[PDB]
RNA sequence: AGAUCAUCGAAUAUAACGG
RNA sequence: UUUUUUUUUUUUUU
RNA sequence: UUUUAUGAUCCCAGGCUGGUUUAAUAAGUCAAAGUUUAGCCAGAGUCG
RNA sequence: GCGAGAAGGGAAGUGUGUUUCAAAG
RNA sequence: AGGGAUGUUUAGCCGGGAAGUUAGCGU
């Protein structure tokens, strides 16, 4: 059965609807554009169903309860959550996205799609983000971070690192790139 | 030049005095009695402009025919009630404005309504 | 008071001969004090599809009511050819007609000031206003509700095929700060339409938006004729190469451009050109950029990209202009898919 | 027979013809040219674009009763669509189909 | 005003061969929240 | 946009507006 | 006027 | 003032069309008042 | 991001359809 | 004398969205 609908933190109480959509009794193949994404092999809607209201008994309440965001796994920690614990709010640092452990790329119903090449039978140039201005609306998962986006070349070391690039000035300080997953930096 | 401005409040007495909706028969006679339009305007003058202005169609005056007849009223007469359109307050205001200028431009050197002409 | 009429939609066979035109006026009314006419001429010496007639001194024409005007109009409407409009002229519109003729002659001359890179993100547009417009008339606007003293002699207006004032109006600004401020408050504004009888006319909703730009350079006319689908991009970071810098970073994004060009000038911003193979690829690119813009929080109104076009030109010793060519087949390159 | 409940035929959204016109400049046949858009309207999109949109209720036919008897168990009948803007309201709920 | 809202002429001529939406597509617009509504795009105001 | 026979059930007819 | 903002802008007086 | 046996008022039921060959001095040049099988047009709205 | 009533007989008689013409958003 | 001291609420317009509301004829 599908999970019950819940409102995210920072939102007033709303009135639940009686039916999922207008064509509830009559039609069945019609699907709403704002349908929930809970089946394995998908991603949330960011700010629609990612952070639902959290409740627990009085006994379970504690300081550590509030720090759940900052202890999330690597596969679910966003940029906002990552920059919150870093020195200087992660200012004057570098960040990049590692698209190697996505939920849909390992698990899901459509996890065996046919690509243009076929199957994978076997130093990169990944983008680097330099946060300049940081503004937190709804901590620790919400912020308007403005930074300079540039390109950088990876190294030959075992881990993913950035040797002597960024080199080229791509665009002036703009909005963030992605909000799914991010890595650390040299700083 | 220097056309007088018609106050909203003044029109309220005339509209309510002739009596929400009212028929157009009692309003045509009351307009001339008040003398707000000022030769003397005759009764036929207002009727002619009402049809020429295409006000029955614009206002959807023929929608009441389908309520009595139904399907028979859709067809033309030969292929039927003929009552006039009952203008409301809002509707009547517009008409008064339109007819007030149609008489001033009838003798002005520079036409306002229709200045153009086709050969 | 009456001061003359305004003809339009005249055939070419009557505007090119003053004898025939003068004869038609003598029979209807006064001959060519006698009345006077004024024929509009283009920069190349060609006539137009309209003319103007002026009445004699007001001393002999002040006492003229509608009774004498209806008969004159009617009688003078029959003599000319069919498909012709003969409207009256008021005291206010009479002075504006003279400016209309002068704009057509100076159309090419006026499209050089601020067109170059000097004034890039300045130019604006607002094709709301109808033929009723003037430099002076429009000057009062953008001052009582937006606070912006724009230049006077910086107003340009396009024209239709029948040398009629096109509704597309374009304005400029001295500074760049006020540019943004113009396209944020002029949304859904109803100042007025016409000033007749000391009262206002019909309503008209204003709508200002940046949708067109101008450029004049010596190294832009030739490059912009070879490809059929040419793109324009700007608002880039510090100075960059084409093959070594522009190509490499392009891989990150989704430009998908066959070729590229440069735009010198020695400013603090670059602008590289793009090329496509098919119209579908070009079209899809547009969407991509648009989407990306929002993500970056750049701005809706902020110029970021555009589509390059070649302006129509009229040469000499030509029987027919390129724009007036009916046998052109330059539409097959845009396939329709639905 | 007075004040009798009549019935009118149904009519959906008429698709506009490709070969339409904006404004007939002195037409010279005995009829009115069709329209491209027709019933449909063009509005500004959220993402700065132009797209079609279902207009205000297109002549909701109130003369014929609902076909499915089980309509009240899932939908609230006898609805009204009012247009208000600050302290101003207009009377346009009556959706009458005039004669041809 | 009432019949036709403020629609620029540039966007009307281009949108000629645009196919109208289907039955299900119409419900998407009508579904809440109406996030597809643009500037001055309200059907009530 | 113009034009474009009606038929069966046996049958039963003058009706609506203003002084 | 009150919650929501990955659709904006404005603030001076010799 | 308007319709009315060339059917005005008025009660129940039926949605309109095309489909190639087709014998006979009815030798059809379109199957001759009316017969169909892939098909055209067309068929309201609603989460308060 | 795009497509989706592709399973509809509930309404109507002078209507639904057919025929003759027209349509440079 | 520092394990001190200092710090504390920013303002207006317009457009779109959700919940509650869905009373008005005074323009």
């Amino acid at each position: 059965v599908p999970p019950p609908l819940k409102s995210g933190i920072g939102e007033p109480k709303k009135t639940g609807y009686k039916f999922p959509h207008v064509f509830f009794p009559y039609k069945s193949r019609y699907r709403s554009p704002h349908r929930q994404r809970w089946w394995p092999g998908s991603a949330p809607r960011f700010l629609l169903h990612s952070h639902p209201k959290r409740w627990a008994p009085r006994r379970d309440l504690s300081f550590a309860f509030f720090a759940f965001h900052g202890l999330k796994p690597f596969a679910e920690k966003n940029l906002y959550e990552l920059m919150h614990s870093l020195p200087l709010r992660g200012a004057s640092s570098y960040f990049w996205r590692e698209a190697d452990s996505d939920p849909w790329k390992h698990l899901g119903r459509k996890a065996n799609r046919l690509q243009a090449r076929g199957v994978r039978t076997q130093g990169r140039k990944q983008l680097v983000f330099s946060p300049r201005e940081i503004y937190y609306k709804r901590r620790p998962f919400h912020a308007l971070v403005f930074g300079r986006l540039s390109v950088g070349q990876l190294g030959a070391s075992p881990p993913e690192a950035v040797p002597p690039e960024p080199e080229r000035a791509e665009k002036p300080p703009d909005c963030e790139s992605k909000e799914q997953r991010k890595c650390a930096g040299v700083s | 030049s220097s056309l007088p401005r018609l106050l909203d409040s003044e029109l309220t007495a005339i509209f309510q005095g002739a009596a929400i909706t009212v028929s157009s028969n009692r309003l045509f006679k009351a307009l001339l009695q008040s003398g707000i339009l000022d030769p003397v305007v005759e009764f036929q003058k207002l009727c002619d402009l009402y049809e020429e202005g295409r006000f029955y169609r614009t206002w959807a005056g023929g929608a009441h025919i389908l309520k009595i007849s139904g399907v028979k009223g859709l067809a033309p007469p030969g292929g039927i009630d003929g009552t006039p359109k009952h203008m409301s307050y809002e509707e009547f205001r517009t008409f008064v404005h339109a007819v007030r200028v149609w008489l001033r431009d009838e003798r002005s050197p520079v036409p306002l309504c229709d200045a153009t002409v086709r050969a | 008071r009456l001061e003359g009429f305004l003809l339009s939609n005249l055939p070419p066979e009557v505007t090119n001969n003053q004898q025939l035109l003068s004869s038609l006026l003598g029979r209807s009314g006064l001959p060519v004090n006698s009345a006077s006419i004024l024929l509009q001429r283009s920069r190349l010496g060609r006539t137009a599809g309209r003319c103007l007639v002026l009445l004699p001194f007001p001393s002999s024409a002040f006492l003229t009511g509608e009774d004498r005007k209806a008969l004159q109009t009617r009688l003078a409407a029959v003599l000319p050819a069919g498909s012709t409009v003969t409207a009256c002229d008021r005291n206010d519109v009479e002075n504006c007609i003279e400016e209309f003729e002068r704009y057509f002659f100076l159309t090419e001359d006026l499209q050089r000031l601020g067109v170059p890179s000097n004034l890039r993100k300045v130019v604006t547009l607002s094709p709301v206003p109808p033929t009723y417009g003037r430099r002076e008339v429009r000057d009062l606007l953008r001052e009582h509700a937006n606070v912006d003293v724009d230049p006077r002699d910086i107003v340009f207006r396009f024209r239709k095929d029948g040398v009629q004032g096109d509704t597309c109006y374009v304005l400029c600004r001295s500074e760049r700060d006020a540019g943004v401020v113009l396209a944020r408050i002029q949304e859904t504004a109803v100042p007025n339409r016409v000033h007749y009888g000391q009262l206002f006319g019909c309503s008209f909703l204003w709508a200002s938006r940046s949708a067109l730009f101008l450029c004049d350079s010596q190294l832009d006319y030739l490059p912009a004729r070879s490809p059929f689908q040419v793109f324009t991009t700007g608002w880039e970071g510090d100075v960059s190469e084409e093959e070594f810098k522009n190509l490499a970073y392009q891989l990150r994004l989704f430009p998908k451009a066959v070729r590229k060009f440069s735009h010198p000038g020695g400013e603090d911003v670059s602008s590289f050109f793009l090329e496509f193979h098919r119209m579908r690829d070009a079209k899809l690119t547009m969407s991509r950029l648009q989407l990306l813009r929002r993500r970056w929080r750049i701005g809706a109104n902020t110029p970021f990209f555009g589509f390059l076009r070649m302006a129509d030109l009229r040469f000499e010793d030509d029987v027919k202009f390129a724009d007036e060519d009916s046998a052109a087949d330059s539409d097959l390159d845009e396939p329709i898919d639905y | 027979a007075f004040d009798r409940l009549r019935r009118l035929p149904n009519k959906a959204l008429r698709p506009g013809k490709c070969a339409g016109s904006l404004f007939p400049s002195l037409p010279a046949s005995v009829g009115d040219a069709p329209s491209v858009h027709g019933d449909f309207c063009v509005v500004r999109r959220a993402d700065g674009g132009f797209h079609l949109v279902p207009p205000y209720p297109p002549r909701i036919n109130r003369t014929v009763e609902p076909y499915p008897p089980s309509a009240g168990n899932f939908y609230e009948l006898n609805r009204q669509f009012k247009l208000q803007w600050k302290n101003v309201e207009y009377q346009f709920v009556p959706k009458l189909l005039p004669r041809p | 005003a009432l019949p036709n809202p403020s629609v620029p002429r540039a966007a009307l001529v281009a949108a000629r061969f645009l196919r109208p939406p289907g039955r299900f597509k119409r419900a998407e617009l009508r579904e809440h929240p109406r996030s597809k509504t643009g500037a001055f795009a309200n059907l009530v105001k």
